[PDB]
């Protein structure tokens, strides 16, 4: 049928006329497809005959099974206004509620069935081509939605919410989901009085031009939706095989990577950066990429996870979500999100470096933030956490720390490793330590480097540094002056950027050097870090400048 | 009425942005108050061929109110509310005792708007678990939020404050946004008698800050130089970064003296003592940075920029500049960060009206996510200014108190 509903304009884009592309010269065959399924369509009232006077032209194809008509709205949709996209995300089993009977009905020739502007259907003429094009073809044009136009979906999603509005307002307990050509419906009803009430959408929505299967043509639990295995009472993911190989392709590692991504949404623990790792290089797609032992080591944990089943429970909005976080590695975060004691609602992993170096306290901040974003959409509340850190730990860390950091309710939980931060900067200069004023050059054009220090008990190293840049060096020199001195030491600088990194407590990096300087920083049992102009005649800048300007 | 025709007009498209994702209960509120806009015919339902969006939010004391970000369109339609419509700030209004601030906001809801501009104002409300698509809707009548819906409203809104003025001619009376703000060199009683007077004229015809504003009480915060009886190498140092840096701002800072206090290669911890031109400069110095800036002035054509730096302990200090370090007005505000930030945010961007009749965009010293989950739980003013996130440069923290 058609929808009795009201139209949705529609219009091209601004300074735009519509399409009056050529109709290429089809085979008999093909012309011969295009007329049978032509006439019926028009028979059914999708498509009316129309004159040459309609300028407009778009071109029409058949493919085989038996025939199909494919149009190319490539230059209408091109030149077709924009629209608001359709859905502006998708559900997660851990947002459900759970349900006692369920059914997903389908909507038959979805957008055949729901009306086009009438001021828009003059751009969709389209034109069967007579045999050699001797002769004038067929001109037709859409009184419904198109298949392969920019506007159909939208069109048809906004015709079939307004079509169930009503329906749900009469019907408070009944749930329904939208998706696409798809109903997904469900209810604690009993399996008759369910039935019944499917029945009653059925007919709903025949008495607005939409026809759905018969009363015995729909499915029994598990579902299986967009990935899910979705049961009345629990839910997890499709089945996940992870293939046994010899040899590993770049092609099976990605979609490895894929499937055990996917995978983490309910089994905990799942890691996958060393396999990753295996990933960088731009390598052909089936070149081999031999395993590691921390990628092997890594493939094996993650199929211990897999072995045996891992369910997820729905959502109750009765009772809190309780997040809880762990650290399985260096750069690895992984989360499970419950209501009642380790019955998960969901599961989840972080690892992401933002810039260059961080560390574990700041890490954890991105997590929970990571983390609360996600419990809006799925719960449209946020958790309590149950954190790794000593409150003291965290408190130390923020009060001191010059960006604003917050989290919502927490608590510690004693789940090793801990949170901590590995060294602390002094506050105030250490008496009866040594003073390093360090310094480096680097020829901008020879890129040789100088780091080196001079101090206040006398001693100065100045070593040669090659192929490097300015930061490089201001350093090397720390990194210098760390080695060369004792537990307790000062050490003055006139690079911001050193001070930076250095101030903000890392623990971890992508240089290889401020990884050095992490070690030697956990080693001392005090260090102090100062900062003065370059170039302002200070004593002692100036004299290391002096030591470490020839090049 | 009839309505004032608008235009965006060149090859500036209006605004698509995406919704941010919102609390259960914000949403509720959202839709409770949007039912009933609808009914009153502000709103309507659109259709999916309303390709523009716009992101609003609900915020708080006891009821809950609709705010909208026109952030977008606000940009879109600058030549329209700026200078096709423009409201003159006066200057005097800063110089003014006692400065209040009143939402006239619900006059905009009488006036409609131009039908072939309300495609622009489209806004979604969200469901959670995105299990609904959404509900869609635009404004029919002028917008709380859109920098036009004042342009509009001056015509009206000058006669309905006409007799007020003339009866008061020392008051100062400004308008922006959803705002009025009203200005006297009164006394309070008197001022905030003349504040109810100036209601009841606005009741015919439909109508972090603690109370009042004190603008002639708004002295800039000075760059502090420590008093010392006794002076290290690192203070001497920390002093001569401290002053260096003000230099570059301040015309007439002098250093020389006191590196020459730094004369070899010498111990942090040893101590140095105070020289006699040393000391000299010192209180020379001290005596520069008190008084503002020589040679900096406010250009009503580039962009106002504000910084905020994390003092600790519930401090924190700012800058209002346009050209970097070039400060114009430099400040201080002081339960969690993120609340502190959004009332210095809220305190900064008032002043910043005030004075020059615009907002600044802020350079905010906090991770992007963090702010855009928590902003709008202490937020409270109608507007909202433009942000953007940036880290602290440790040093400019030290070298402000
Ligand atoms: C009803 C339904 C079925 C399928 C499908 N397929 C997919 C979705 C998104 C569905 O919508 C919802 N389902 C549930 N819970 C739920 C509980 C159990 C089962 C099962 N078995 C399925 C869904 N809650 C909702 N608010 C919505 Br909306």
């Amino acid at each position: 049928p058609i929808s009795p509903i009201e139209t949705v304009p529609v219009k091209l884009k601004p300074g735009m006329d519509g399409p009056k592309v050529k109709q290429w010269p089809l085979t008999e065959e093909k012309i011969k497809a295009l007329v049978e399924i032509c006439t019926e369509m028009e028979k059914e009232g999708k498509i009316s005959k129309i004159g040459p006077e309609n300028p407009y032209n778009t071109p029409v194809f058949a493919i085989k099974t038996k025939w199909r008509k494919l149009v190319d709205f490539r230059e209408l949709n091109k030149r077709t206004q924009d629209f608001w996209e359709v859905q502006l995300g998708i559900p997660h089993p851990a947002g459900l509620k759970k349900k006692k009977s369920v059914t997903v009905l389908d909507v038959g020739d979805a957008y055949f069935s729901v009306p086009l502007d009438e001021d828009f259907r003059k751009y969709t003429a389209f034109t069967i081509p007579s045999i050699n094009n001797e002769t004038p073809g067929i001109r037709y044009q859409y009184n419904v939605l198109p298949q392969g136009w920019k506007g159909s979906p939208a069109i048809f999603q906004s015709s079939m919410t307004k079509i169930l509005e009503p329906f749900r307002k009469q019907n408070p307990d009944i749930v329904i989901y939208q998706y696409m050509d798809d109903l997904y419906v469900g209810s604690d009803l009993e399996i008759g009085q369910h039935r019944t009430k499917i029945e009653e959408l059925r007919q709903h929505l025949l008495r607005w031009g939409l026809t759905t299967p018969d009363k015995k043509h729909q499915k029994e639990p598990p579902f299986l939706w967009m990935g899910y295995e979705l049961h009345p009472d629990k839910w997890t993911v499709q089945p996940i095989v992870l293939p046994e190989k010899d040899s590993w392709t770049v092609n099976d590692i990605q979609k490895l990577v894929g499937k055990l991504n996917w995978a983490s949404q309910i089994y905990p623990g799942i890691k996958v950066r060393q396999l990753c790792k295996l990933l960088r290089g731009t390598k052909a797609l089936t070149e081999v990429i031999p395993l590691t032992e921390e990628a092997e080591l890594e493939l094996a944990e993650n199929r211990e996870i897999l072995k045996e089943p891992v369910h997820g429970v729905y959502y109750d909005p009765s009772k809190d979500l309780i997040a809880e976080i762990q650290k399985q590695g260096q750069g690895q975060w992984t989360y499970q999100i419950y209501q009642e004691p380790f019955k998960n609602l969901k599961t989840g992993k972080y690892a992401r470096m933002r810039g260059a170096h961080t560390n574990d306290v700041k890490q954890l901040t991105e997590a929970v933030q990571k983390i609360t974003t996600e419990s809006i959409v799925i719960w449209g509340k946020t958790p309590k956490f149950k954190l790794p850190i000593q409150k003291e730990t965290w408190e130390t860390w923020w009060t001191e720390y010059w960006q604003a950091t917050w989290i919502p309710e927490w608590e510690f939980v004693n789940t090793p490793p801990l949170v901590k931060l590995w060294y602390q900067l002094e506050k105030e200069p250490i008496v009866g330590a040594e003073t390093f004023y360090v310094d480096g050059a680097a020829n901008r054009e020879t890129k040789l480097g100088k780091a080196g220090y001079v101090t206040n008990r006398g001693r100065q190293k100045v070593v040669t540094l090659t192929d490097t840049t300015n930061q490089k060096t201001e350093l090397q020199a720390i990194y210098l002056a760390l080695q060369d001195s004792g537990l307790e030491v000062n050490i003055v600088t006139d690079s911001q950027y050193a001070l930076g990194i250095i101030q903000a407590q890392p623990d971890q990096s992508e240089s290889e050097l401020v990884n050095q300087i992490i070690e030697q920083l956990i080693k001392k049992e005090k260090v102090y870090l100062a900062w003065v102009p370059a170039h302002k005649g200070i004593g002692g800048n100036e004299q290391v400048d002096k030591l470490v300007s020839a090049g | 009425i009839e309505t004032v025709p608008v235009k965006l007009k060149p090859g500036m498209d209006g605004p698509k942005v995406k919704q941010w994702p919102l609390t259960e209960e914000k949403i509720k509120a959202l839709v409770e108050i949007c039912t009933e806009m609808e009914k009153e015919g502000k709103i309507s339902k659109i259709g999916p061929e309303n390709p523009y969006n716009t992101p609003v939010f609900a915020i708080k004391s006891t009821k809950w109110r609709k705010l909208v970000d026109f952030r977008e369109l606000n940009k879109r339609t600058q030549d329209f509310w700026e200078v096709q419509l423009g409201i003159p700030h006066p200057a005097g209004l800063k110089k003014k005792k006692s400065v209040t601030v009143l939402d006239v906001g619900d006059a905009y809801f009488s006036v409609p708007l131009d039908e072939d501009f309300r495609k622009y104002t489209a806004f979604t409300i969200p469901s959670i678990n995105n299990e609904t698509p959404g509900i869609r809707y635009q404004y029919n009548v002028l917008p709380q939020g859109w920098k036009g819906s004042p342009a509009i409203f001056q015509s009206s809104m000058t006669k309905i404050l006409e007799p007020f003025r003339k009866q008061n001619p020392d008051i100062v009376i400004y308008q922006y946004m959803d705002d009025l703000y009203v200005g006297s060199d009164l006394e309070i009683g008197q001022h905030r008698t003349k504040i109810e007077e100036l209601r009841q004229h606005l009741l015919r015809w439909g109508l972090w800050m603690g109370y009042e504003l004190h603008p002639d009480k708004w002295t800039v915060q000075p760059i502090v130089l420590p008093e010392k009886d006794s002076w290290t190498v690192n203070d001497i140092q920390k002093l001569v970064g401290k002053l260096n840096w003000a230099s570059q701002i301040y015309p007439g800072i002098k250093v020389r003296q006191l590196c020459k206090l730094l004369r070899g290669t010498k111990a942090l911890t040893e101590v140095i003592p105070l020289t006699e031109e040393a000391e000299l400069e010192l209180a020379e110095n001290r005596e520069i940075l008190k008084e503002p800036v020589h040679g900096v002035y406010y250009d009503p054509s580039k962009d106002l920029i504000a910084e905020i730096q994390k003092q600790g302990q519930g401090q924190w200090t700012y800058q209002i500049y346009q050209e970097p370090f070039k400060n114009l007005k430099t400040g201080k505000y002081a339960t969690n960060d993120v609340k502190q930030l959004t009332e210095a945010v809220q305190k900064i961007t008032t002043e910043s009206i005030v004075i020059w009749g615009k907002t600044p965009k802020f350079k905010l010293p906090i991770q992007k996510e963090t702010w855009e989950t928590w902003w709008t739980e202490y937020w409270q003013a109608t507007w909202i200014p433009e942000w953007e996130f940036v880290n602290t440069p440790p040093l400019v923290k030290l070298w402000y108190q």
